[PDB]
């Protein structure tokens, strides 16, 4: 029980331990089989893991074994602070002292009285400790932070001259601002009407107006077939005469580019392509020899030309020109040769008829002018795309003059009504694919509707030939009509189950009609678009104009912006999302300092020695 | 009759070269094959989306191990990523050969391959494990091509929030190889677990990502760790092993702790819902840094009783311990979960993953089994009894015993012997004394009337060292000799690293040196053909450890226990130019409250490597198509081609 | 680090009694010296800090004087009015950062 | 020589449903006599289960703390004098969940359980001097 007067090492002269690392040694650096770099190791005590990665341009990625390094001193204080600290609260401090030594060390502990806390004792105040050997003794200090924003208090922890060891620490305590911590989460939703919204300013009364004011945006874009085996049995050589040949070479092409389209290719062999690619090409030259001086296309030579036969045959040479280096100017001359058999009034004669009406599908019948008619334009309009861009301009013109005479013709016929479904669904499509004029394409639309059937959930218009084809062209210009809704989907089931029975679409006018419509079906339904949701934000802050953009077009984004009043939203694009505005910011809080759950209350009684008192 | 053989593995990644096998079969030695292979898509006309190569096989030399470059721009142009089902390319083999001799529908074979756009190694390494609100992070990536080599392509890399949130985005071109960044953690972050993810600028489901975790935390001073005396507890009726665990905990600078522990006691159900014990906290000071506690099976079984679980419900519940230790007097505490220590019926826990399926009649059937204890490291010595029971269709099921011990590394390499024509096999296999640890399997016999099988032994049964040369014993079964030579490949990280043959004999052994292009494992498809068939038969071989060639050996100058401030000197050892990228942690970090995963190293090198291996299972196949799909490769002679895979993963 | 220390001597009185260290950085460090009287345990007689500041023992405080001069690093123990219960032998002192201390052969000091 | 007294009590009824583990640190240069420490665990009507005091540290682990104001105390010895006055500290914590921490500040016989700080509406300032 007794003091020291000024028997202890200086003050200044005990090293000071004021930089603590979590992570230190980070650097990237190039050796030459061997380098030794000095390293100046940072004044805490623990056990560094060091280790690195070796990339090489022979070698490559070589990964190293941990260097456990350790960093010890025999005497040293330990000062942990709280994480948080309010400020005009008490705090406590207890720097423990670590004497590892094998021996007795009578230590002055005291805090350098930094400004911004107020000690016990208003400045520094010895508190003489004894430690014994290999033991831990705790210096209590009791401090309030009356700074603002961080203040630097060092323990000094100077030993007596029996053995001269000494330690100091040196650390910052955060004080955090005065108020608790509020979250204002302002949620909303986003369209493509409802476009514009505006998040009112913050004009909470609780909030402290000197203080931080951070806010987040967190934007979240919250997005939501035939079978090949009968399709590639379809691929046959053509053969026979001048018509025959088209029955197998229209299926065949129908059905390779069905599966192109479909990318249903892998699931064959690659060969199979390769040979649904060289009958596609025997057949083009198979049907080129068939043709007239005038691109007729006619069954026999002998025989008198059927413009019917001319406009199947320019629709499938025409589709099969991509794939096949063909020659598009006798292609433009069966076209110009088309022009001549139209009648005054934009009809098609067809002066000599077919031989085998089979392949005609429900074209036979009452009604065969206004099938031929759209039939032929439906070709004419498939001629368009080899047509070459420069050169011949006449045709063209002279092309779009006639089909718009056909369109024309077509809409009184269908506008007229009693027509049959086969007559009624090729008219709709013809319109729709040539871009007819919105008043005739209207009527047709509703006059194919009103025809319409329904008996079930996907069941539309085993099924004969006429009603397998009358579908397909309905499906056709259901597609093309304002896309899609809930008719398509429905209708096209109908034609898969149809086309899976064993030797399905009978015939061929069905059967290039049929997977045409089904490929269209496919393609459109399994697509998707940029579903972009990009929204950009502008507020008129103390600091002036600010604007900020967040694209989605794949996720989820967030994003520091300085705005610090009623701001400002434009929402774009498609897609439909979430976005929630959070704000912080501190208020005026305030609870018990007291436990509310678990009390402990403690007492002291007696006479307690004492060295400097007021 | 000839065939021209067409051989690649099952998915081509863009960017990076693709091999390829071309092999003719009976040929009349005095033709030349001639022709090229190349990629196209038929969704667009044929198209082709990488450079022919050609080949040029003779008959002399008919195997022919060639490789096709695939640029990203070439798919580009042939439209490989307009693709609306799936990912699909196909690879043709064009050589005018086949129709004008063969006389072929058309001078074209080909195989379906998948493809994906990933490519390379990313390797992400952050500052710290664990940061807290308002800390600075520090990451960086380094980029790496297949070979393992560096590369210097674009790299995208975005940091998630804990919700998924993006909150950063750098599209970097990096010629270093390296790219160093960091950001700041928002000051009002809520503890969660982040993400960095990086990605190759042009590949776009290449990416690779760290978790690093943020939590409000203070940095440690003392460590504190439970460890139980055995990881496991017996729960078998009548025994009940005690449960003896110990508690240590000690200075982070390695000092010993001089404290208290409280521990306390409770049962956990499989989704974490805690029993906790009432009366059987176990408070002990802890002598230095150590503390023993144990619990009598009398106090056990009053708790659950008092409980009312019973000793039968013990069926996978795990028994929590939970201390807090206060060192005095410093007045801090520190706390140990122990969520990891189970209620077994057994010690021991075989794996059959390495026992390949689909056994061959004729052959040795070879079983292969891993005794590994319950929640630990693989043990020795362990006997393990097998009783095979081959189902003859012809007379009564025969039964076979055999018994061997664990080899020291923890695997069991049984030989059974198995005869013709048997319908069916079921074998149990039990490692333990006593308490066995039964497990049992059921591998059905090929069809009968096939061609004769493939029979691939391997003598040595362990996992060779790079540098050896493991051999393989080839022997075909119950066909006749007209095939004069056996044809093998090897697989390594989804590629054909090396074709050949070996001719036909009494004893066919084929040495492969096992270098560091195959690691960590490697497959063996070997293959001959009965005249017009195929026969085949994989197997998976393992590789050792093969630390890097790198050699990189961080050192320090012994173990002089460095005071704060000293100068340290540490040795970088290199065998070539090399950019090492250093990093020094504090071991408190990983005791603050996380985790606690591994950080990078060969285990995570090595499994980025293997993860571009497209085969699955130990090898063998039902049939030659079967064995070809599962080594991961795409196969087609002609008149028989394997389909396309369904998925990137089995 | 070596410390070496001579010029201990009989007397009746003023002794030099200075002390040299073998380098090692011998600036920025606390320097002193000790008395060791016989029988009674080793005690401070008079210390340097770094920055200069001398601190004596109270005992004898304010008597002999101690030097401190980095010129030739070495330290000084001036003595005077030399006491008879002064006997002893004493130790050259260095304290190196902060935490190791080292002390030299010691001479033997004795008084008429 | 100065006597202790250390008493716990809780509101009960929700957040606890367990023991305590009293953190009672002693004044600056004391240390727990040990005899009158043990006599506590020995008693038919022990207070506290286990205890552990090393310097100024003890640790004492209560078994049950009822909602009453039952407790215990003990004496302790002076070793080296008190250099500054200062408030001490004892922390309660939760035996199941250390986080339900209890800290309470006690001054000496004849001080305060708080530093003397003239505190305004906004600002404070403290009077610590002679
Ligand atoms: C330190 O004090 C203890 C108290 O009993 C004593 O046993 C020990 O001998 C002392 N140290 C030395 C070096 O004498
Ligand atoms: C997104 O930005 C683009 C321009 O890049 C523009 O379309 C519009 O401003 C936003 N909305 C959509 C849907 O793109
Ligand atoms: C603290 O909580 C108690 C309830 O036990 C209450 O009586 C007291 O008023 C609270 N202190 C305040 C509100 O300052
Ligand atoms: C890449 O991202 C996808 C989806 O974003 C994810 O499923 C995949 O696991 C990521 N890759 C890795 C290596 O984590």
């Amino acid at each position: 029980e007794i003091l020291q007067e000024e028997d202890l090492i200086d003050e200044d002269d005990i090293p000071v331990r004021s930089f603590f690392p979590e992570n230190w040694l980070w650097r990237v650096e190039t050796v030459d089989r061997f380098q030794i770099l000095t390293l100046w190791l940072p004044d805490s005590l623990t056990t560094w893991e060091i280790h690195g990665l070796s990339l090489s341009k022979t070698k490559g990625l070589c990964v190293a074994t941990p260097v456990q390094l350790r960093v010890f001193r025999e005497f040293h204080l330990h000062l942990r602070l709280p994480m948080s600290v309010r400020r005009f609260e008490q705090l406590e401090l207890r720097p423990v002292l670590y004497n590892y030594l094998d021996k007795n060390l009578t230590v002055s502990v005291h805090v350098s009285p930094v400004e911004g806390l107020c000690l016990a004792g208003g400045g520094g105040l010895a508190q003489q400790v004894l430690v014994p050997a290999g033991s831990a003794r705790p210096v209590a200090f009791s401090v309030v932070p009356t700074a603002a924003a961080a203040v630097s208090l060092k323990v000094v922890a100077r030993g007596s001259f029996e053995f001269p060891v000494g330690d100091a620490v040196s650390k910052v305590l955060q004080i955090e601002k005065e108020g608790a911590i509020h979250r204002e989460e302002l949620v909303y939703e986003l369209n493509p009407r409802g476009r514009t919204l505006e998040i009112p300013g913050n004009s909470d009364p609780n909030m402290i107006p000197d203080g931080d004011f951070n806010s987040y945006v967190r934007v979240t874009a919250s997005d939501p077939a035939l079978s090949p085996g009968g399709v590639a049995s379809l691929l046959r050589l053509p053969r026979g005469c001048g018509e025959q040949t088209m029955i197998y070479l229209a299926p065949t092409l129908a059905a390779s580019r069905y599966l192109d389209k479909t990318e249903q290719w892998s699931t064959l062999p690659p060969e199979t392509k390769d040979h649904a690619v060289d009958l596609i090409q025997k057949g083009y030259m198979r049907i080129q020899q068939f043709r007239k001086a005038d691109g007729s296309y006619a069954a026999w030579l002998s025989r008198d030309s059927s413009t019917w036969l001319t406009a199947f045959v320019l629709k499938v040479l025409s589709l099969a020109q991509e794939q096949v280096g063909g020659s598009p100017e006798k292609l433009q001359e069966t076209s110009n040769w088309l022009l001549s058999q139209q009648q005054a009034d934009g009809s098609f004669q067809d002066p000599c008829p077919v031989l085998d009406r089979s392949m005609q599908g429900g074209l036979v019948g009452n009604d065969e002018t206004v099938a031929l008619t759209a039939f032929v334009t439906i070709a004419l309009h498939h001629g368009l795309a080899v047509f070459q861009d420069e050169g011949a301009e006449p045709l063209k013109q002279r092309v779009e003059a006639s089909i718009s005479k056909a369109n024309s013709f077509l809409g009184e016929k269908a506008s007229a009504g009693l027509l049959g479904a086969h007559a009624a669904a090729i008219t709709a499509y013809a319109l729709s694919l040539t871009k007819a004029p919105v008043d005739l394409l209207g009527v047709a639309h509703n006059n194919l509707m009103a025809m319409a059937q329904e008996t079930g959930d996907n069941l539309y218009w085993q099924a004969p030939a006429l009603w397998i084809e009358t579908t397909a062209y309905a499906l056709l210009h259901l597609l093309l009509h304002e896309g899609k809704a809930e008719m398509a989907d429905q209708a096209s089931a109908w034609l898969t189950r149809q086309g899976s029975f064993q030797g399905g679409f009978r015939s061929t006018q069905d059967t290039v009609i049929a997977l045409d419509a089904l490929s269209a079906y496919w393609i459109a339904s399994h697509t998707t678009e940029e579903r972009g949701l990009n929204v950009t934000l502008s507020s008129t802050g103390r600091n002036g104009f600010k604007s900020h953009a967040l694209q989605l077009n794949n996720l989820e984004e967030e994003l520091q912006f300085s705005l610090g009043s009623k701001i400002n939203v434009k929402v774009g694009g498609n897609s439909k999302g979430t976005l929630k505005v959070l704000r912080t910011y501190n208020v005026l809080d305030m609870k018990n300092t007291t436990c509310q759950d678990l009390q402990i209350e403690v007492t002291v009684k007696g006479h307690v020695e004492y060295t400097m008192e007021a | 009759k000839p065939r021209l053989l067409l051989f690649s593995p099952s998915v081509v990644h863009l960017g990076v070269p693709l091999s390829v096998g071309v092999q003719l079969q009976d040929v009349p030695r005095g033709q030349v094959v001639k022709g090229s292979v190349f990629l196209r898509n038929p969704s667009r006309n044929n198209v082709p989306c990488s450079p022919k190569v050609d080949f040029t096989l003779s008959s002399e030399r008919d195997f022919a191990l060639l490789s096709l470059q695939v640029p990203l721009k070439d798919a580009k142009s042939c439209g490989l990523h307009q693709l609306l089902r799936g990912p699909e390319v196909q690879l043709v083999a064009h050589s005018p050969w086949l129709k004008d001799s063969l006389s072929r529908t058309t001078n074209i074979q080909g195989i379906n391959l998948l493809f994906s756009s990933r490519r390379g190694h990313l390797f992400l390494q952050t500052d710290q494990p664990i940061y807290n609100p308002g800390q600075r992070v520090r990451y960086r990536v380094f980029a790496l091509d297949q070979k393992m080599r560096p590369s210097t392509d674009t790299i995208t890399v975005m940091v998630e929030n804990s919700h998924g949130l993006r909150v950063r985005k750098k599209e970097v071109y990096m010629p270093s190889s390296i790219f160093q960044d960091d950001f700041v953690i928002p000051d009002i972050s809520e503890p969660g677990t982040w993400k960095i993810s990086a990605r190759f600028s042009d590949g776009l489901e290449s990416n690779s990502s760290t978790q690093f975790e943020v939590k409000k935390y203070v940095l440690p001073n003392f460590e504190v760790k439970i460890t139980p005396g055995k990881p496991y507890i017996l729960t078998v009726p009548g025994h009940l092993d005690e449960m003896q665990l110990d508690i240590q905990a000690r200075y982070i600078y390695g000092k010993p702790v001089q404290g208290v522990a409280y521990v306390r006691f409770g049962l956990l159900d499989e989704d974490g819902k805690k029993t906790f014990f009432r009366g059987l906290e176990s408070q002990t000071k802890l002598v230095n840094g150590q503390s023993h506690i144990s619990l009598s099976k009398a106090e056990f079984q009053d708790a659950l009783e008092k409980l009312n679980m019973g000793i039968t419900d013990l069926q996978g519940l795990r028994l929590y311990v939970a201390a807090a230790i206060i060192e005095s007097p410093g007045g801090e505490m520190e706390e140990a979960e122990l969520t990891s220590w189970y209620f077994v019926s057994s010690p021991f826990s075989l794996d059959l993953s390495k026992t390949k399926r689909h056994l061959v009649p004729g052959a040795p059937f070879l079983l292969q089994a891993l005794v590994r204890e319950m929640s630990g490291s693989p043990a020795s010595g362990i006997p393990v009894k097998v009783s095979a029971t081959v189902s003859s269709p012809g007379s009564v099921p025969e039964v076979q015993d055999i018994q061997q011990n664990t080899d020291g590394s923890g695997q069991v390499s049984i030989p059974i012997i198995i005869p013709q024509t048997i319908s069916e096999l079921q074998l149990s296999v039990s490692a333990g004394s006593p308490h066995p640890a039964i497990a049992r399997l059921t591998v059905a016999a090929p069809p009968s009337g096939g061609p004769g099988f493939l029979s691939i032994e391997r003598p040595d049964s362990r996992p060779p060292r790079v540098g050896d040369t493991l051999n393989l014993n080839l022997r075909a079964v119950g066909s006749g000799a007209t095939f004069s030579h056996y044809y093998y490949m090897i697989l390594s990280r989804g590629q054909i690293v090396f074709m050949n043959r070996e001719p036909k004999r009494t004893l066919t052994s084929v040495s492969v040196f096992v270098d560091h292009h195959l690691a960590p494992s490697f497959y063996f498809v070997a293959f001959y053909y009965h005249g017009d068939h195929p026969v085949a038969n994989s197997l998976r071989v393992d590789v050792q450890a093969g630390a890097c060639e790198g050699k990189l050996e961080l050192s320090v100058d012994g173990a002089k226990q460095y005071r704060n401030g000293e100068s340290v000197k540490l040795h970088l050892e290199t065998d070539s130019l090399a950019l090492v990228a250093l990093g020094a942690l504090d071991t408190a970090l990983y005791a603050a409250g996380s985790k606690s995963h591994k950080p990078l190293n060969m285990g995570k090198v090595f499994e980025a490597m293997n993860s571009y291996d497209l085969g699955c299972g130990p090898g063998g196949g039902d049939s030659a198509l079967q064995v070809f799909q599962a080594a991961g490769l795409a196969f087609s002679d002609g008149d028989q081609w394997t389909l396309s895979r369904k998925r990137l993963s089995c | 680090v070596q410390l070496v220390e001579s010029g201990g001597g009989l007397v009746q009185g003023s002794l030099r009694l200075s002390c040299a260290a073998s380098g090692s950085d011998f600036s920025a460090n606390a320097v002193g010296w000790y008395r060791q009287a016989p029988g009674k345990q080793r005690v401070v007689v008079a210390s340097i800090s770094s920055t200069g500041n001398t601190k004596y023992s109270n005992s004898v405080k304010g008597r002999f004087t101690i030097s401190r001069d980095n010129a030739k690093n070495t330290v000084y123990l001036q003595m005077n009015s030399l006491k008879p219960e002064d006997t002893a032998v004493y130790y050259c002192w260095l304290f190196r950062f902060g935490i190791e201390n080292y002390w030299g052969q010691g001479t033997q000091v004795t008084v008429s | 020589r100065v006597h202790y007294t250390v008493c716990i009590w809780r509101n009960g009824k929700v957040g606890l449903s367990g023991m305590a583990i009293a953190d009672v640190t002693l004044l600056s240069g004391f240390h727990a006599l040990r005899a009158d420490l043990e006599k506590l665990t020995s008693l038919s009507d022990r207070y506290v289960s286990h205890f552990e005091t090393e310097g100024p540290h003890v640790l004492l682990y209560f078994d049950s703390v009822p909602t009453s104001r039952e407790c215990v105390g003990f004496e302790a010895v002076q070793e080296v004098p008190v250099g500054l006055v200062q408030p001490a500290s004892a922390t309660l914590y939760d035996y199941y969940n250390p986080e339900r921490r209890c800290s309470v500040f006690y001054g000496a016989p004849s001080k305060s359980r708080l530093l003397a700080t003239l505190c305004s509406a906004e600002v404070c300032q403290c009077a610590e001097g002679k």
